[PDB]
RNA sequence: UUGACCUCAAAUCAGGUAGGACUACGCGCUGAACAAUAAGCGCAGGAAAAGAAAAUAACCAUGAUUCCCUCAGUAACGGAGUGAAGCGGGAAAAGCUCAAAUUUGAAAUCUGGCAACAUUUCUUUUGUUGUCCGAGUUGUAAUUUCAA
RNA sequence: AUUGGAUAUGCCAUAUAAAGCGCUUUCGAAGAGUCGAGUUGUUUGCAGCUCUAAAUGGGUGGUAUCAUCUAA
RNA sequence: AGAGCAUAGCUGUUGGGACCCGAAAGAUGGUGAGAACCAUCUAGUAGCUGGUUC
RNA sequence: GAAUCAUCGAAUCUUUGAACGCACUGCGCCUUAAGGCAUGCCUGUUUGAGUGUCAU
């Protein structure tokens, strides 16, 4: 009959189960066309007056110099050490060509 | 699509291409009045993704307020008032300088048979959504009065709730 | 700033007409949707049953309801809640083939256009 | 007391009086006809309900229940089958009987092919043979809409019936 | 005066339950009958039950 | 010279809409004395607001919002005082729409004029069909909303 | 006299269409002067000001890696 | 080898305007022309004054 | 068909007042006593202008 003991209890035996991942999980994977776009608009858009000091610090070595601009300008560590590495990868594409 | 790189042009706000574009058309709305018709968005993904259409009985505004309460919020209440036969869906910002913040305001008109008849917009025709931006029923104005959902976001304790049988 | 109760008899038989007054609507079918049987999340009370707020995707499937059908026989359905466990799976897909063993679903009626 | 309900004192015009005032009065059944036939207009729904025959909650009772006189593992579950349940009262048997009826009325669920249908699936049958359905999807020239096996396989069952 | 004066009072269930008893038992007895004010001088039996 | 487009205009052009009043109960911007109160200002409806988790939790997990009871006068803050919330029990339960991927073998979309045909709480209200113009490719439909 | 939802029965039905559930040697886009950082007020929220992001990223919790959520 | 829980009454006590009455605050919003006047917060008050019923 | 009657779907509803041709009853304008003549805004229509860009 269709009904609900809604008291205690309904057996101590358990066991776990194995569940999938939800789509919303997949948030921040990169796609491929994403990263595309995202290199040709960085290409096309030029680089902020703080990214200029930051990319013209990283050439003549200063790395202490660069982290420390980014970090104030950003904010937090983590910020500043991606920002670091993205403007090395754009200086050594550029290095490679011009 | 090409929504996609404008939306990540946005993002370098103050590149080359972003700072060079923002200071030439700062120029220009300070030109015009404070409160001026746009004859299309000047950020057509960001109206788009804020639920404008172009299509007839969607209204663009532009609007500056000088810096130095929220600035969007203010921009949509003044807009509101100017044209007060239409219905203020949203706003997003398109420009700043030193002395001014530009923004864009996107209104409906809920007299117009293109809004009546679009279920999609048909909820904005109701008595009820007059004046949103006035009862902080926006998007800025739900976030200026803390409506969240959350632990990071008073009568009804005031009050002694004396029952019949106590 | 004082709150009354002199309306709690007047609450109790207007809550009442409203049952009767949706029952007077559907007349048929209970005045209430099915709920799942949940364990409360504390280490208080996760050995009591209660009603859930719907059935999972995960539920549904196995006793072979879809998920766009199941609203329509007044089986709700949360996207949220998800199984665990085997025995919550098991606990909850029982009680949707119950329900549908004490099921009477009325036919409706269909356009069928006389060419192809 | 307010100057608008002196305002109408005052008046020498009647009052717009409604009656609607009867409490104990309970809603009349529409919808269903066998449940209007058989309902006890004085009754509650939840004993109505139970004297019909039917469940007016499928879960649990938020209080006591009135009792008027004094009465005298997972494989197993996921694949057994239930067969139904019985019909209790007679008016449960009539809603059963009636279900029945009218699914067995409104049951014709083959569609007839039309005239373009029928001219499609001749035309690609009499080339590719009758069993081979996947050469046949893969025609370009005689399969212009590029349906796949399964339609094709359908609009060959429906050409038989 | 206030309306959240306290109008309704709480009994025991049980109480409540005992003066019901204690009242029904009381109408069995034809002397509190009459000292209650009810002319039972001449029905034929205390308790009076009749058909159904 | 003409035309396309853009821009600025104008019109007692056609068709619409806003204001003011009431505000017990909504929601905002404010704001004293002594309370996030009064007052001031703005904006609504028959309810308003909120609302389908950038929510809890640490369990055998729960599952939009709102309201009631409880948690609890507890934790916490700061001794006084201020004073919640998760769980739990109830009332009611309903879920969804877009932006972001080429319809590209066909802008499939929409307002308006005009002309017929209906329809009405209604000669007062609503549409439908046809045609022309306009909107729209700087994007209108179908399709998709992460539960996928 | 008005109208509710249904039922039954005709007449039309632009279905060369549109859906749910199987399967995958194929794919799977996710909201920025925003999050956030610093500093001033109001009251963690809100706002001003200076600066200003990311893509298994970001938010919030328990760890003091795991869990949960998917904002503008 | 548990004595409590609930309700009612009484008494005391702590808060609410808190037995009644008696001094002007101050603030907010207006009217008239510094000062004046009006209406609400606000039952803001009197360590006291007077009164307080068979 | 009475009614200092009830119901109530049709008509009428002076000057004002958000108050709307300007002052605030005068003073006006245009069109045919009547019709009208407020402001902002939205969709469309029509007539124009531009050293605006292009095609011939």
């Amino acid at each position: 009959a269709p009904g609900l003991v809604v008291g205690l209890n309904k057996g101590k035996t358990l066991t776990k189960r194995q569940l999938p991942e939800r789509p919303s999980r997949r948030k921040g994977h990169l796609s491929k066309r994403t990263a595309f776009v995202r290199s040709i608009v960085r290409e096309v858009a030029g680089f902020a007056p703080y990214e200029r000091r930051v990319m013209e610090l990283i050439r003549n070595s200063q790395d202490k110099r660069a982290r420390k601009l980014a970090k104030k300008r950003l904010g937090t560590l983590k910020r500043a050490k991606g920002k670091i590495e993205e403007l090395t990868s754009v200086i050594q594409s550029s290095r490679l060509a011009h | 699509g090409a929504y996609k790189y404008l939306e990540e042009l946005a993002k370098k706000k103050q590149s080359d291409v972003n700072l060079f574009l923002s200071r030439v058309r700062a120029w220009e709305y300070r030109q015009m009045n404070v409160i001026h018709r746009a004859s299309r968005p000047s950020r057509p993904d960001k109206a788009r993704r804020l639920g404008y259409k172009a299509k007839q009985g969607y209204v663009i505004y532009r609007i500056r307020v000088r810096r130095g309460r929220s600035a969007r919020c203010t921009a949509e209440e003044r807009v509101g008032r100017y044209c007060s036969n239409l219905r203020v869906l949203n706003s997003y910002w398109v420009n700043q300088d030193a002395t001014y913040k530009f923004f864009e305001v996107i209104l409906v008109d809920p007299s117009h048979k293109a809004i009546r008849r679009d279920p999609r917009i048909n909820w904005i025709v109701n008595p009820v959504h007059k004046h949103r931006e006035s009862r902080g029923l926006t998007s800025i104005g739900k976030k200026s009065r803390g409506i969240g959902k959350g632990h990071r976001f008073w009568l009804r304790h005031n009050t002694l709730s004396l029952r019949r049988y106590r | 700033y004082v709150k009354t109760w002199f309306n709690q008899p007047g609450r109790k038989l207007r809550r009442r007409q409203a049952r009767q007054t949706k029952a007077a609507k559907i007349a048929p079918r209970p005045v209430e949707a099915i709920r799942p049987a949940v364990k409360p999340p504390t280490i208080r009370y996760n050995m009591k049953v209660r009603a859930g707020r719907g059935f999972t995707l995960e539920e549904l499937k196995a006793a072979g309801v879809s998920r766009r059908v199941a609203s329509t026989i007044g089986i709700p359905v949360d996207h949220r809640r998800r199984n665990r466990s085997e025995e919550s799976l098991q606990r909850n897909v029982e009680r949707i083939k119950v329900y549908l063993a004490h099921l009477i679903v009325f036919p409706r009626k269909a356009g069928q256009p006389k060419k192809g | 007391a307010n100057p608008r309900q002196r305002n109408k004192q005052r008046s020498g015009k009647p009052r717009l009086t409604r009656r609607n005032a009867n409490k104990k009065a309970k809603a009349k059944i529409y919808g269903n006809f066998v449940i209007q036939q058989n309902w006890d207009k004085h009754a509650t729904l939840r004993q109505n309900y139970a004297r019909l025959g039917l469940l007016a909650t499928p879960n649990y009772v938020t209080g006591g229940v009135e009792k008027l006189y004094p009465d005298p593992t997972l494989d197993d579950v996921l694949d057994k089958e239930i067969s139904i349940a019985p019909a209790k009262t007679e008016v449960v048997r009539q809603l059963e009987e009636e279900a029945v009826k009218k699914a067995a009325r409104q049951s014709n669920k083959m569609l007839p092919l039309s005239a373009f249908e029928h001219a499609y699936i001749q035309r690609l049958i009499n080339k590719y043979g009758t069993e081979d359905f996947e050469s046949m999807a893969k025609d370009v020239k005689l399969n212009s809409k590029l349906f796949n096996g399964s339609k094709l396989k359908n609009l060959y069952i429906r050409m038989k019936a | 005066t206030k309306t959240w004066r306290k109008w309704h009072v709480k009994v025991n269930q049980n109480e409540k339950r005992y003066a019901i008893a204690s009242a029904v038992a009381a109408s069995g007895v034809p002397s509190l009958l009459l000292a209650r004010g009810h002319r039972i001088e001449e029905i034929p039996e205390v308790p009076l039950v009749v058909d159904d």
